[PDB]
């Protein structure tokens, strides 16, 4: 049929397809996600604590691995690359979720992040794709609301209209005024999040503060979650 | 007798009229994305089947059935066609609860579940469960199954009234665990899902409804098909394990009316499994 | 790369005994081995061969239920457990790599190999000029023959060429009748028909002395001839 | 800083320019000539193709 | 000032619509129009390469017609025999975000990069069985979007920053830096002489450059979105780019200008591979549509399809000897084509 010597190509290729198999499975065993923010967003911060708790000049990309309940997690944010995204987004339409990390007491730069997230909401390959959003720092927020010299109706007309909702959380004990101001921030990228999704993939909030340990658990959970929907998908039962 | 003449008979006609191309439909779907990795597909490819099995097997039952219960291919053919029917009737429930399970196990634990090579797994659990099943219907093929009557019958591989305990505990024994175990795993694999996905924040109402009616519907499905059956086996097996020729002559084409809507679910599978899924379709 | 085998010596009739290969400087793993053996005086001859992966063992037929080959990845050695040691396996047992994929060249590197002495239907292939004189400066053309041919349907031949220098082992010189074997000069040039093939020398030099190997590689097990030596 | 754009422009400017027609006959005659030695235009018999 | 150097740039811009005008007197088109068409192509899979586990962004032939590197997101090459399917090597990459690959025309080398920044080089023949990394080419300050070897001492790079390089692999250096576009470089083509090579990017616009001077020959302009691969015609006198405007178009070096292009009404996703044959009578063009197009390169006219890949087409190859069409794609499979 065929040689001595082709024979034992076909095994080494035999060989080489159970080290597949083995990369394979830890291949499906770990869950990608990718890091977005701006230079302001404590992203930085972030992925600091997150590496200090769990386990190249002009390098383009950064891994940060993390694990929550035995489950692997590989973080992706870009080092050096320029300010399109358009082409190099296209790579991270199979990753589990996109974090995407917000600096929530800036209000100058605030439209700035809104603009950035419809970019990446609305993006054609990215559909499909659930975004785990960071309100990051809470603590500026709150100073600086209490401050009262900085004031968001100017950046934002509608802020005065704006009541907060019934459904509002305030767990530690703070002044509505804080309450009503992240409520508000959280409900413009909501709005964004809601306006056009259809229903093939959510956002998931949460108010940070980069000092935060339970950032990995959240998104723990959310990839959870996400994970659950895709097999109800796959599964057939809806 | 005398409705055997009639309406088992219109049944496996029916059933063999629209079940097999549906049959035939399910496998070409499932053994689609088997090759996809999924590891859903080759159970649902068994299922297919052993019901094409079953339909296939259906219409010498048609004649026997509509002939007023005569058997004449020959004491060896009903040996196998009995054990054909039969074992199909059981290895069907049994890979309602393997997908039912499977459905569970991958919606609770969505980061544990499967991941490492599927299909060789859930192959291995298949070729166990048909082994399980052949052995259990085994004991019934060795047998006497033929049986000549004195009112005009010659049964094949049925018996009334059933033979000194060996049969009715087989029978009890037959319900208890290719019935209610599978059906029990199933209805708690499907609670258990619909009861796992309370608290997700994705899914809507609109979408956590007809997963509700697909938890509590598809189990209600299986039973409602392979229900009365083992009921009544199950009631004749405890009354000769406590009545006479009267109480068999009075549940008898009950008894032939219940396997015929028991066979009824190889119309529900391959439509519940294929059409009814997005995928599928 | 270096391979260095031990275990060799005196051993009475009857007796059992394991050599070793230590491999070091290469991806053992992924190399099938080979141990060739020549007695102490005559042509080279093919013993065992395991696969990378351990799947594929193949004895020769002198050798079949009394030698065991086996290897050890994690350790990195090369065994072959020998049991019955009769008088006809007096002989210098080499440890040969060799790799198997689409151009590699296998049986490109031997080891220097163990002295091993004890007391008191496969294609034959045939060299026949077994002595030539020659001189420094002039081409030579070593001839080989094969009783089957060596051409594939794949379109290979798998002829071997083997130079042994008067002291140090075996170093391949020609894999499948023409590709010469990486670190040996152009003037080495390989050729043949599908029987009949020779090998020639272009511009001789006092470093080509010795004794010239052939082999074939079509099918198990591998049979060599008995070589023509350069004087 | 435009001036390296003014520059590079004038460079790309002086340079000699064939006519369309001359362009694409050539391009045309190229395929017509490496015509026969094209497995993919004009199929080769199933026992010279190694992919039998 | 500035204004004045912008009224000069703009008055030559004017000056070679004009000159590239004039020299347009009869279209490929026409003198085209009566030579025969090409009728249906069919082309049916041979071979299914399979193996790798995320999807594949770029495959490379061997010059030997035989051997093949592929490149995916799970972060391996794959060095195929085409002609039995058996896996050379895998190479396992350091970073996964790899989005181009290469194979020496020598053969012994390898190269692969992509978010990385980095283009890595891997020898192949070893005395040693493994397949090493050679050198990391670091110095681009964006993505590696395309890498080709000149030798097996020399490669060239394109890169996400608006930037091509020409590199010296003993010592890593860039030899020379090609300047000028302004968008994400995409693609990259080498000339059959190795002396010029074609870049398109993200500007909507393509540029041929000179390897040994190390500036800006020419530069074409006729997309309206960005261009996502180009090659050469084996004459080495013109060459044809896929845009995401659903576009292909050929160029030509000598007349500067636009010949023809290749668009349908029903296309209307982005091709992103494009390929000739040894003749350069057929265009092949992958699509993000899951198909391939194969396009009469003298007529405007689809003369085939290659439709078996259950996602877009990422990748595309036509063999040196002309036998094979290799199309990769993100379902993880790449189809040898006959």
């Amino acid at each position: 049929t065929l040689s001595a010597e082709d024979k034992a190509a076909v095994e080494r290729s035999k060989m080489i397809e159970k080290q597949l198999q083995k990369d394979k499975q830890v291949y499906r065993a770990t869950h990608r996600l990718l890091l977005l923010g701006a230079d302001n967003s404590g992203k930085s911060t972030i992925v600091k604590q997150m590496r200090i708790y769990h386990v190249v000049k002009t390098s383009g990309i950064f891994e940060t691995k993390f694990q929550v309940d035995k489950v692997n997690f590989h973080m992706f944010d870009v080092g050096a690359q320029r300010d399109e995204r358009r082409k190099w987004i296209q790579c991270f339409n199979d990753v589990t979720a996109i974090i995407f990390v917000v600096d929530s007491s800036d209000y100058a730069r605030l439209q700035e992040a809104l603009n950035d997230f419809k970019s990446i909401w609305n993006n054609r390959w990215l559909r499909t794709i659930s975004v785990i959003l960071f309100l990051n720092k809470q603590d500026l927020l709150a100073e600086k609301v209490l401050a009262g010299k900085s004031k968001i109706e100017d950046y934002f007309p509608e802020f005065a209209r704006y009541t907060t909702p019934e459904d509002a959380t305030p767990e530690p004990g703070e002044d509505p005024r804080v309450t009503r101001a992240k409520y508000f921030i959280r409900d413009e990228f909501l709005r964004i999040s809601t306006a056009s999704g259809d229903g093939r993939h959510y956002c998931y909030p949460h108010f940070t503060c980069s000092v935060d340990t339970e950032n990995a658990r959240r998104i723990f959970n959310d990839c959870r979650d996400i994970i659950q929907r895709m097999h109800l998908r796959q599964y057939e039962l809806l | 007798s005398g409705l055997d003449s009639v309406l088992p008979p219109s049944l496996y006609a029916l059933v063999f009229t629209l079940g097999l191309p549906a049959n035939l439909l399910a496998l070409w779907a499932a053994w689609l994305q088997v090759r996809k990795g999924r590891e859903l597909g080759v159970y649902l490819l068994n299922l297919s089947l052993s019901d094409l099995l079953l339909i296939c097997a259906l219409p010498p039952w048609t004649d026997y059935y509509l002939r007023r219960d005569v058997w004449g291919y020959g004491p060896g053919a009903c040996r196998l066609f009995g054990f054909v029917f039969y074992t199909n009737l059981y290895v069907g429930a049994a890979f309602l609860s393997c997908v039912s399970a499977d459905r569970y196990l991958a919606v609770a634990h969505p980061l544990r579940f499967p991941g490492a090579r599927p299909i060789r797994s859930a192959a291995a659990v298949s070729a166990l469960i048909w082994m399980l099943e052949l052995a259990a219907n085994a004991p019934p093929l060795l047998a006497e199954a033929i049986h000549r009557d004195r009112y005009n019958h010659t049964f094949c591989y049925e018996s009334y009234p059933l033979s000194g305990r060996g049969a009715a505990l087989a029978n009890v024994g037959r319900v208890l665990a290719g019935f209610l175990l599978p059906w029990g795993v199933m209805m708690l694999c499907y609670a258990g899902l619909l009861r796992a996905l309370r608290g997700s924040a994705s899914c809507e109402q609109r979408e956590r409804r007809r997963v509700r009616r697909l938890a509590l519907g598809l189990p209600c499905v299986a039973l409602l098909c392979y229900g009365p059956y083992h009921a009544l086996l199950l009631l004749r097996s405890l009354v000769f394990l406590v009545g006479g020729c009267a109480l068999e002559e009075r549940l008898f084409p009950a008894y032939h009316a219940s396997l015929a809507l028991a066979t009824l679910n190889c119309l529900a599978d391959p439509a519940l499994y294929c059409l009814a899924c997005p995928g599928a379709r | 790369v270096q391979l260095v085998e031990s275990g060799g010596g005196l051993v009475q009739p009857g007796g059992s005994r394991k050599l070793s290969c230590s491999a070091s400087g290469f991806a053992f793993s992924s190399f099938g081995m080979h141990w060739v053996r020549q007695a102490p005086e005559k042509g080279l001859e093919w013993v065992a061969y395991i696969s990378s992966g351990s799947g594929t063992i193949y004895y020769a037929d002198t050798v079949k239920g009394r030698f065991t080959i086996s290897r050890d990845d994690p350790k990195n050695t090369l065994f072959l457990q020998m049991t019955s040691l009769r008088s006809e396996d007096t002989a210098m047992y080499y440890c040969v790599r060799s790799i198997y994929y689409y151009g590699s060249s296998p049986f490109d590197f031997w080891g220097q190999g163990t002295t091993l002495t004890v007391s008191s239907s496969d294609i034959v292939m045939t060299q026949a000029t077994s002595s030539v004189p020659v001189t420094p400066g002039e081409s030579v053309s070593i001839s080989c023959r094969s009783s089957k041919s060596l051409l594939h349907s794949n379109g290979n031949t798998y002829l071997y060429w083997f130079l042994q220098r008067p002291g140090q082992s075996p170093q391949l010189l020609i894999y499948r009748m023409s590709n010469l074997a990486s670190g040996v000069p152009d003037r080495f040039s390989g050729s043949g028909s599908g029987t009949a093939f020779t090998l020639t020398i272009s511009r001789l030099e006092a470093e080509d002395v010795g004794v010239y190997y052939c082999m074939q590689h079509l099918e198990y097990p591998l049979t060599f001839g008995a070589g023509t030596k350069l004087e | 800083q435009a001036r390296k754009l003014v520059e590079q422009l004038k460079m790309e400017a002086n340079i000699d320019r064939i006519k369309v027609s001359k362009a694409a006959a050539d391009l045309m005659a190229y395929c017509e000539a490496h015509a026969k030695e094209d497995p993919l235009l004009t199929p080769v018999p199933a026992s010279e193709n190694p992919f039998r | 000032e500035l204004d004045q150097l912008r009224q000069e740039a703009e008055q030559l811009k004017n000056q070679i619509r004009d000159a590239r005008k004039a020299c347009a007197d009869a279209t490929l088109s026409q003198i085209t129009n009566n030579i025969d068409p090409v009728g249906r192509i069919q082309m049916r899979t041979r071979r299914t390469l399979r193996g790798h586990l995320a999807k594949i962004y770029a495959m490379h032939w061997g010059t030997d017609s035989r051997l093949l590197v592929s490149a995916s997101q799970d972060g391996k090459l794959i060095i195929w025999d085409s002609y039995t399917t058996n896996k050379v090597h895998a190479i396992p990459l350091r970073s996964s975000w790899v989005m181009t690959c290469a194979y020496a025309p020598s053969g012994n080398y390898v190269a692969c990069g992509g978010l990385d920044n980095i283009c890595s080089i891997y020898n192949l023949k070893t005395r040693e069985g493994n397949v090493r990394v050679s050198r990391e080419l670091a110095g681009h300050t964006g993505y590696l979007s395309c890498c080709r070897f000149l030798d097996d001492n020399q490669i060239v790079t394109s890169s996400g920053d608006t930037t091509c390089a020409l590199w010296d692999i003993e010592t890593g250096q860039q030899t020379t830096t090609f300047t000028g576009h302004t968008g994400d470089v995409m693609s990259l083509s080498l000339a059959p002489d190795t002396r010029l090579f074609v870049s398109g990017a993200c500007d909507a616009s393509a540029k041929l450059w000179d390897v040994r001077e190390g500036m800006c020959r020419q530069t074409f302009t006729g997309h309206e979105s960005d261009i996502n691969a180009i090659c050469f015609f084996p004459n080495g006198n013109a060459f044809a780019t896929g845009s995401d405007d659903a576009t292909c178009r050929l160029f030509d070096l000598r007349a500067d200008q636009e010949l023809m292009t290749y668009s349908h009404d029903n296309i209307i996703c982005g091709i992103t591979s494009v390929s000739f044959s040894k003749s350069g009578r057929l265009l092949l063009a992958g699509y993000d549509d899951f198909n391939c197009n194969v396009w009469d390169a003298l007529k405007a006219d689809r003369a085939g399809v290659l439709a078996g890949h259950d996602n877009r087409v990422s990748c595309l190859g036509v063999t040196d000897d002309g036998m094979a069409v290799a199309t990769g794609s993100w379902d993880s499979f790449l189809k040898i084509w006959n």
